[PDB]
Protein backbone atom coordinates (compact mmCIF):
# COMPACT_ATOMS: atom_id res chain seq x y z
CA UNK A 1 0.00 0.00 0.00
CA UNK A 2 2.94 2.37 0.42
CA UNK A 3 4.03 2.46 -3.78
CA UNK A 4 1.71 2.92 -6.18
CA UNK A 5 -1.28 0.12 -5.27
CA UNK A 6 -3.83 -0.77 -2.71
CA UNK A 7 -2.62 -5.03 -3.66
CA UNK A 8 0.39 -6.85 -2.08
CA UNK A 9 2.53 -9.19 -2.87
CA UNK A 10 2.68 -9.23 -6.98
CA UNK A 11 2.28 -6.56 -10.22
CA UNK A 12 3.21 -5.80 -13.49
CA UNK A 13 5.28 -3.36 -15.35
CA UNK A 14 6.93 -3.51 -19.19
CA UNK A 15 10.24 -2.07 -19.39
CA UNK A 16 11.09 -0.76 -22.95
CA UNK A 17 14.82 0.62 -23.72
CA UNK A 18 15.50 1.42 -27.15
CA UNK A 19 18.25 -0.21 -28.90
CA UNK A 20 21.29 1.36 -29.74
CA UNK A 21 24.23 -0.46 -31.49
CA UNK A 22 27.75 1.28 -30.96
CA UNK A 23 29.80 -1.42 -33.05
CA UNK A 24 28.85 -4.55 -35.25
CA UNK A 25 31.21 -6.91 -37.07
CA UNK A 26 29.97 -7.79 -40.46
CA UNK A 27 30.16 -11.62 -42.64
CA UNK A 28 31.07 -12.20 -45.95
CA UNK A 29 29.58 -15.06 -48.51
CA UNK A 30 32.07 -16.30 -51.19
CA UNK A 31 30.75 -17.31 -54.33
CA UNK A 32 32.94 -19.65 -56.50
CA UNK A 33 33.51 -18.39 -59.66
CA UNK A 34 34.57 -15.09 -57.86
CA UNK A 35 37.98 -17.06 -56.71
CA UNK A 36 41.63 -15.72 -58.32
CA UNK A 37 44.18 -18.00 -57.67
CA UNK A 38 47.53 -16.11 -58.64
CA UNK A 39 50.09 -18.47 -59.28
CA UNK A 40 53.78 -17.31 -59.70
CA UNK A 41 55.63 -19.68 -61.68
CA UNK A 42 59.14 -20.03 -62.54
CA UNK A 43 62.02 -21.58 -64.28
CA UNK A 44 65.49 -21.67 -63.68
CA UNK A 45 67.87 -20.06 -66.11
CA UNK A 46 71.27 -18.15 -66.00
CA UNK A 47 70.26 -15.82 -62.72
CA UNK A 48 72.05 -13.20 -60.11
CA UNK A 49 71.07 -13.09 -56.49
CA UNK A 50 68.77 -9.91 -57.98
CA UNK B 1 -30.71 6.28 -3.90
CA UNK B 2 -27.78 7.09 -6.55
CA UNK B 3 -26.74 10.26 -7.10
CA UNK B 4 -22.85 11.49 -7.34
CA UNK B 5 -22.13 15.32 -6.54
CA UNK B 6 -18.95 16.98 -7.15
CA UNK B 7 -16.85 20.40 -6.31
CA UNK B 8 -18.60 22.72 -7.90
CA UNK B 9 -17.61 25.68 -9.80
CA UNK B 10 -14.06 26.04 -9.40
CA UNK B 11 -11.94 29.54 -9.97
CA UNK B 12 -8.44 28.52 -11.22
CA UNK B 13 -5.33 30.29 -12.94
CA UNK B 14 -2.66 28.97 -14.89
CA UNK B 15 0.23 27.13 -13.36
CA UNK B 16 -1.73 26.33 -10.05
CA UNK B 17 -2.84 23.09 -8.92
CA UNK B 18 -6.44 21.57 -7.74
CA UNK B 19 -8.04 18.03 -6.92
CA UNK B 20 -11.65 17.55 -7.84
CA UNK B 21 -14.01 15.65 -5.77
CA UNK B 22 -16.63 13.54 -6.31
CA UNK B 23 -19.33 12.07 -3.83
CA UNK B 24 -21.17 9.81 -4.21
CA UNK B 25 -24.08 8.12 -2.46
CA UNK B 26 -26.55 4.90 -2.02
CA UNK B 27 -24.11 2.61 -2.84
CA UNK B 28 -20.51 1.43 -1.32
CA UNK B 29 -17.63 3.18 -2.80
CA UNK B 30 -15.35 0.91 -3.43
CA UNK B 31 -17.65 -1.65 -5.63
CA UNK B 32 -17.71 0.86 -8.53
CA UNK B 33 -15.45 2.60 -10.39
CA UNK B 34 -15.58 6.46 -11.26
CA UNK B 35 -15.44 7.06 -15.01
CA UNK B 36 -14.14 10.22 -15.51
CA UNK B 37 -15.46 12.25 -18.67
CA UNK B 38 -14.06 16.01 -19.40
CA UNK B 39 -16.05 18.35 -21.91
CA UNK B 40 -14.74 20.59 -23.99
CA UNK B 41 -15.01 23.99 -24.05
CA UNK B 42 -16.36 22.94 -28.16
CA UNK B 43 -18.97 20.96 -26.22
CA UNK B 44 -16.85 17.86 -27.28
CA UNK B 45 -16.92 15.28 -24.75
CA UNK B 46 -13.57 13.77 -24.39
CA UNK B 47 -13.34 10.85 -21.77
CA UNK B 48 -10.50 11.09 -19.41
CA UNK B 49 -10.47 7.55 -17.89
CA UNK B 50 -11.59 5.18 -14.86
CA UNK B 51 -9.89 4.68 -11.39
CA UNK B 52 -10.44 0.96 -10.39
CA UNK B 53 -11.46 2.21 -6.70
CA UNK B 54 -10.77 -0.97 -4.80
CA UNK B 55 -6.99 -0.94 -5.05
CA UNK B 56 -7.95 2.15 -5.97
CA UNK B 57 -6.03 2.33 -9.27
CA UNK B 58 -6.19 5.20 -11.53
CA UNK B 59 -6.79 4.33 -15.47
CA UNK B 60 -5.94 7.33 -17.40
CA UNK B 61 -6.69 8.33 -21.20
CA UNK B 62 -3.65 8.46 -22.66
CA UNK B 63 -3.94 12.04 -23.99
CA UNK B 64 -4.87 13.32 -20.03
CA UNK B 65 -1.91 11.17 -18.63
CA UNK B 66 0.68 12.36 -16.09
CA UNK B 67 -0.73 15.94 -15.19
CA UNK B 68 -4.11 14.43 -13.99
CA UNK B 69 -5.05 11.97 -10.96
CA UNK B 70 -7.43 10.44 -9.98
CA UNK B 71 -7.68 9.48 -6.10
CA UNK B 72 -9.74 8.18 -3.72
CA UNK B 73 -11.01 8.53 0.13
CA UNK B 74 -13.20 4.88 0.83
CA UNK B 75 -14.73 6.35 4.19
CA UNK B 76 -17.02 9.03 3.12
CA UNK B 77 -17.30 7.73 -0.25
CA UNK B 78 -15.45 10.65 -2.10
CA UNK B 79 -13.76 9.94 -5.37
CA UNK B 80 -11.36 12.71 -6.22
CA UNK B 81 -9.62 14.09 -9.47
CA UNK B 82 -6.30 15.64 -9.45
CA UNK B 83 -4.98 18.24 -11.50
CA UNK B 84 -1.31 19.58 -11.60
CA UNK B 85 -0.04 22.54 -13.40
CA UNK B 86 -3.28 23.81 -14.56
CA UNK B 87 -3.75 25.22 -18.13
CA UNK B 88 -6.08 27.63 -19.81
CA UNK B 89 -7.09 25.15 -22.42
CA UNK B 90 -8.63 23.07 -19.31
CA UNK B 91 -10.88 25.67 -18.57
CA UNK B 92 -14.26 23.36 -18.85
CA UNK B 93 -16.70 20.99 -17.08
CA UNK B 94 -15.50 17.86 -15.39
CA UNK B 95 -17.98 14.85 -14.45
CA UNK B 96 -17.92 11.25 -12.87
CA UNK B 97 -19.79 7.87 -13.42
CA UNK B 98 -20.76 4.95 -11.33
CA UNK B 99 -19.12 2.09 -13.16
CA UNK B 100 -21.41 -0.74 -14.96
CA UNK B 101 -18.14 -1.68 -16.43
CA UNK B 102 -17.97 -2.61 -20.34
CA UNK B 103 -21.65 -0.85 -20.09
CA UNK B 104 -20.67 2.33 -18.58
CA UNK B 105 -22.91 3.64 -15.86
CA UNK B 106 -26.34 4.23 -15.13
CA UNK B 107 -25.64 7.47 -12.93
CA UNK B 108 -23.46 10.96 -14.43
CA UNK B 109 -22.07 12.79 -11.86
CA UNK B 110 -23.30 16.51 -10.79
CA UNK B 111 -20.52 17.73 -12.85
CA UNK B 112 -17.02 19.85 -12.00
CA UNK B 113 -16.74 23.57 -14.31
CA UNK B 114 -13.22 24.34 -13.87
CA UNK B 115 -12.25 28.06 -14.92
CA UNK B 116 -8.40 28.52 -15.61
CA UNK B 117 -8.15 32.40 -16.30
CA UNK B 118 -5.69 35.13 -15.08
CA UNK B 119 -8.14 38.25 -14.19
CA UNK B 120 -9.32 40.71 -11.08
CA UNK B 121 -13.16 40.26 -9.74
CA UNK B 122 -15.10 42.80 -11.21
CA UNK B 123 -18.24 44.56 -10.86
CA UNK B 124 -19.61 44.31 -14.39
CA UNK B 125 -20.52 47.67 -16.78
CA UNK B 126 -24.52 47.93 -16.65
CA UNK B 127 -25.26 50.27 -19.23
CA UNK B 128 -28.45 51.42 -19.74
CA UNK B 129 -29.22 51.45 -23.63
CA UNK B 130 -31.52 53.83 -25.56
CA UNK B 131 -33.13 52.82 -28.42
CA UNK B 132 -33.43 54.93 -31.16
CA UNK B 133 -35.66 55.62 -34.05
CA UNK B 134 -35.26 52.84 -36.03
CA UNK B 135 -35.03 50.68 -32.89
CA UNK B 136 -38.82 50.96 -32.84
CA UNK B 137 -40.65 48.20 -34.97
CA UNK B 138 -44.40 47.30 -35.02
CA UNK B 139 -45.52 48.85 -31.75
CA UNK B 140 -42.92 47.84 -29.58
CA UNK B 141 -39.91 49.80 -28.30
CA UNK B 142 -36.91 47.09 -27.41
CA UNK B 143 -34.97 48.26 -24.34
CA UNK B 144 -31.67 46.88 -23.70
CA UNK B 145 -29.08 46.37 -20.88
CA UNK B 146 -25.32 45.98 -21.33
CA UNK B 147 -23.57 44.06 -19.02
CA UNK B 148 -19.49 44.24 -20.16
CA UNK B 149 -16.35 42.91 -18.06
CA UNK B 150 -17.56 41.42 -15.01
CA UNK B 151 -15.40 38.32 -12.83
CA UNK B 152 -16.39 36.08 -11.97
CA UNK B 153 -19.76 34.51 -12.81
CA UNK B 154 -22.55 34.15 -12.30
CA UNK B 155 -24.83 37.48 -12.79
CA UNK B 156 -28.43 37.60 -12.77
CA UNK B 157 -29.80 40.17 -14.69
CA UNK B 158 -33.65 41.30 -14.29
CA UNK B 159 -35.81 43.67 -15.40
CA UNK B 160 -37.88 46.21 -12.95
CA UNK B 161 -36.88 43.37 -9.93
CA UNK B 162 -37.93 40.94 -12.31
CA UNK B 163 -41.33 41.90 -12.66
CA UNK B 164 -41.67 41.81 -16.68
CA UNK B 165 -40.09 38.87 -18.24
CA UNK B 166 -42.06 38.96 -21.26
CA UNK B 167 -39.54 40.18 -23.84
CA UNK B 168 -36.68 39.54 -21.95
CA UNK B 169 -33.87 37.72 -23.14
CA UNK B 170 -30.63 37.44 -21.04
CA UNK B 171 -27.72 36.46 -23.63
CA UNK B 172 -24.27 34.80 -22.14
CA UNK B 173 -21.27 36.04 -21.56
CA UNK B 174 -17.64 35.18 -23.21
CA UNK B 175 -14.52 35.91 -22.76
CA UNK B 176 -12.61 39.36 -23.23
CA UNK B 177 -9.55 39.42 -21.56
CA UNK B 178 -10.76 37.34 -18.96
CA UNK B 179 -13.72 39.12 -17.94
CA UNK B 180 -17.26 38.72 -19.27
CA UNK B 181 -19.87 40.64 -21.73
CA UNK B 182 -23.27 40.05 -21.98
CA UNK B 183 -26.42 41.82 -22.77
CA UNK B 184 -30.06 41.43 -21.97
CA UNK B 185 -32.80 42.86 -23.87
CA UNK B 186 -36.54 43.78 -23.04
CA UNK B 187 -39.67 43.77 -25.47
CA UNK B 188 -41.85 45.84 -24.51
CA UNK B 189 -44.55 47.87 -26.71
CA UNK B 190 -44.35 51.51 -27.90
CA UNK B 191 -46.77 52.25 -24.85
CA UNK B 192 -44.44 50.95 -22.02
CA UNK B 193 -41.65 53.29 -22.73
CA UNK B 194 -40.82 55.60 -21.61
CA UNK B 195 -44.33 55.66 -19.56
CA UNK B 196 -43.35 53.26 -17.61
CA UNK B 197 -40.16 52.31 -15.93
CA UNK B 198 -37.70 49.72 -17.09
CA UNK B 199 -34.71 49.05 -15.25
CA UNK B 200 -32.27 46.48 -15.33
CA UNK B 201 -31.45 44.81 -12.02
CA UNK B 202 -27.39 43.03 -12.79
CA UNK B 203 -27.09 41.13 -9.94
CA UNK B 204 -23.19 39.98 -9.53
CA UNK B 205 -22.86 38.74 -6.31
CA UNK B 206 -19.85 37.14 -6.62
CA UNK B 207 -18.66 41.10 -6.87
CA UNK B 208 -21.44 41.76 -4.66
CA UNK B 209 -22.89 44.32 -6.89
CA UNK B 210 -26.56 44.45 -7.32
CA UNK B 211 -26.98 47.85 -10.12
CA UNK B 212 -30.14 49.14 -11.11
CA UNK B 213 -30.17 51.17 -14.90
CA UNK B 214 -32.96 52.75 -15.93
CA UNK B 215 -33.28 53.59 -19.83
CA UNK B 216 -33.98 57.40 -20.71
CA UNK B 217 -35.46 58.53 -24.31
CA UNK B 218 -33.12 60.53 -26.26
Amino acid sequence: WGNGCGLFGKGSIDTCAKFSCTSKAIGRTIQPENIKYEVGIFVHGTTTSE
Amino acid sequence: QVQLMESGPELKKPGETVKISCTTSGYTFTDYAMHWVKQAPGKGLEWMGWINTATGEPTYAYDFKERFGFSLETSASTAFLQISNLKIEDTATYFCASDGRYWYFGVWGAGTSVTVSSPKTTPPSVYPLAPVCGDTTGSMVTLGCLVKGYFPEPVTVTWNSGSLSSGVHTFPAVLQSDLYTLSSSVTVPSSTWPSETVTCNVAHPASSTKVDKKIVPR
